[PDB]
């Protein structure tokens, strides 16, 4: 609130008001989109070139209030974080104009990238082996069975189940390899608030269906019904997904599936508890690694751990096993 | 009755896709590069698109970017042959995306979506 | 030819005559093998556990003549390498016994290993990538057809060969992918002297019914009929295996493939040369790194290139391409 | 008529072989580890064995090597469900190579070799 001569001498800035309009562009935002304030003064953001989403950020902002933190953005040959805060004017209290303040990065996630990605190509390698071996199993049975069925011929369509299904099962094992494999080429990330709870019962709504095809006891209990945290909803809902998938055939039929979300000070603990056959001493950490069951979590170590930060670690208890999680409400103690 | 442009590099692949989506209740014109695919839509009338990225000419990325900037109200899914979860910046211009596995209903119900 | 004092002060050596027995256990032999000359002294070398096949390897030697080289033989937590060499006494020239050196090996290729396996990880990950993408593209066909076929029901058979070779040409893409995935696993090497044109046909024999289909003027020169090398046979023999696939429907239909095996003081050079579609100057070695075409050459680079040494590259000619490799005969020129 | 062990981990992998084997013109008898497998081979007759690697109790490789030891004119073809080029050390005292892949034209050409 004064002064703005210090205003420009930092990282940088610009103002959307109630169309588009920049009414203040920063000395450093020059330093980076390669032209000066007043020859982009009032002017709208979606003008520009290579540009674009930027404004459709701040215009869906402009209509669902609430602010936005992205991490991941390419302009360019840089890569970007960004941050967007709609803000109003106290004599008028309207709904008055946008933030969005840039962070200086590149000189960053490319000095964070080779101590992450040239580690990467090793377990690639390993495990790109240890794994594509776990390609052929199925494909020698899925081909094998096309050198099998078709001198019949034609059968009592009674081979479609012993076809498609198994057929099936490798190919959700080939999407669960290329979500691995995902795993090496990217690297967005999205950061918004939301009720948890509000995403934790979405999720379920999907399922649902099935949940009711196995009779099960499905069990969710909070000692909060508001809570609200800082992170990428679109993908923390990933997450979610899969610990459920799991503990859902590892009840399976007639099986039970708690769900807990508990409130603390300054982090959340989301937990999947399912009931039957838990899992020993040593596979506390040695199904973190891209490893599979007699599942794939993966990914879901990164995830929590890596992106937004914390753990995904589990447990025994209650003749079953718990998926748990915790995350700060904003990422921005780190 | 509505008319889709879908746009891939292998032969293979397309002619799989028109036969599908025919079977739905839809009509198929295909283009094969995204400097034909542009052709393929300035002069008429298509009321959707399906794209991939890693092509020859230039990126499914930036030939749904040409859509977007001359038709406002154009409706753009994407569906590469690489597909996760949306995370490239260019993607959120964009509409849909959808996963490409041999699995064909998910795109079904998405192209029956954004047509209302 | 005397003395024998100096005879055990160095790496190692075994004798077997007429059976397997030894005359001689060198003494830097024990310090390896854990037992002295005197308790082991004219005992069969089969006997001894974890063993083996050392033997059974003097023993064709004993039937087929002519001694090898051996590269690459896991005893125990060791790596090896070993030499075979059946010998005649002058006086009497009979057919008399095999000796056998081993050269001091694991502080060796494991300090080739590092700067080899710890390099094949980082192609393991952008190449697992980009070619596990052309794992899907067939697979989102063949699955998909089972999505498609299944619903007819039974079509009038000529959904056959639009169902088993379009899963024909990612299954051989399979074996050209593990194949490949192979070329991390490894690293056996065993070398042999034979006549390489005796080779040369051997593989031309095998092709012959599909090169009889496609009426080809094959074409076979060489201005030497006596040309024998040091390498392993076994494996040399894939390389041509593997010009000659390319060199098949890359002239394809009314095509023509020239085979070239010329005689060169230390060296041999052969050549597979089709006629049609050469490829640029960009791709003199850019289709050395996994990469494929409109192939999967790979492993085969570094079978001439890095497994006996030498050079296995490419050129335009005579309105086609050909494929020319050397070593020279006994690669204990290194 | 001849009778065949064959040895694999999967029971899905096991049963697709049985009844292609009984096509030829064998009977199949399956066992599933490499310490079963032993004993369905001691007190018995069979004339060839098939089997893979990387298995619960031992690797597939030492298995191979204790038909070897025992019953020195025994019939071991290895077909591991990684396979390539014979390129391990021990599978010289096993007789003969098989690669896995859908393509059971192969092994049935050497399993008929080999009982001659």
């Amino acid at each position: 609130f004064s002064e703005s001569i210090l205003e420009s001498l930092e990282t940088a800035i610009i103002t959307l008001s109630k169309d588009g309009r920049i009414t203040e562009w920063n000395k450093k935002a020059e330093q980076l989109f390669g032209l000066k304030k007043e020859n982009v003064l009032g002017r709208r953001l979606k003008d520009l070139p290579d540009f674009e989403e930027i404004g459709s950020v701040a215009e869906s902002v402009f209509e669902n209030k609430e602010p936005v933190f992205l991490n991941f953005y390419k302009f360019g040959e840089r890569y970007f974080n960004i941050r967007f805060s709609p803000f109003r004017n106290a004599k008028t209290q309207l709904l008055e104009g946008v933030i969005i303040t840039i962070d200086d990065v590149t000189e960053l996630y490319k000095y964070e990238e080779e101590r992450k990605r040239r580690e990467r190509l090793s377990i690639l390698g390993e495990m790109t082996a240890r794994v594509a071996h776990e390609i052929r199993n199925p494909i020698t049975i899925i081909g094998g069975f096309i050198m099998r069925m078709k001198k019949h011929l034609d059968d009592p369509e009674t081979l479609k189940k012993y076809i498609n299904i198994i057929t099936n099962e490798l190919s959700r094992l080939e999407t669960i390899v290329k979500e691995i494999l995902e795993y090496s080429k990217e690297r967005v990330l999205e950061f918004t608030e939301f009720n948890l709870n509000e995403l934790i019962r979405e999720v379920y709504v999907l399922f649902e269906e099935k949940i009711r095809k196995m009779n099960i006891d499905f069990c969710f209990e909070t000692d909060n019904e508001d809570l609200r945290v800082e992170a990428d909803r679109t993908r923390i809902k990933q997450v979610l997904i899969n610990l459920v998938q799991n503990a859902i055939e590892a009840t399976g039929e007639n099986g039970k599936i708690k769900i807990t979300s508990e409130d603390m000070y300054t982090k959340v603990r989301v937990s999947v508890w399912n009931s039957g056959p838990p899992i020993p001493e040593e596979l506390k950490e040695k199904i973190f690694s891209p490893f599979f069951t007699t599942l794939g979590l993966s990914i879901c170590r990164k995830i929590i751990e890596d992106e937004h930060g914390g753990k995904i670690w589990t447990e025994n208890r209650e003749n079953g096993v718990v998926f748990i999680f915790e995350i700060p409400k904003t990422p921005e103690k780190r | 009755m509505k008319r889709i442009l879908v746009v891939d590099d292998e032969p293979n692949i397309r002619e799989l896709l028109k036969e599908e989506l025919q079977e739905e209740g839809y009509e198929i014109d295909t283009a094969e590069n995204g400097e034909e695919a542009l052709k393929k839509f300035f002069s008429g009338n298509y009321d959707l698109v399906i794209l991939d990225i890693e092509m020859p000419g230039i990126s499914g990325l930036e030939v749904a970017g040409e859509i977007r900037k001359k038709k406002k109200d154009a409706k753009i899914i994407l569906l590469t042959a690489y597909s996760h979860y949306r995370s490239d910046m260019s993607s959120w211009a964009a509409d849909e995306y959808v996963v490409k596995s041999f699995n064909f209903d998910e795109l079904k119900e998405k192209v029956k979506k954004l047509l209302s």
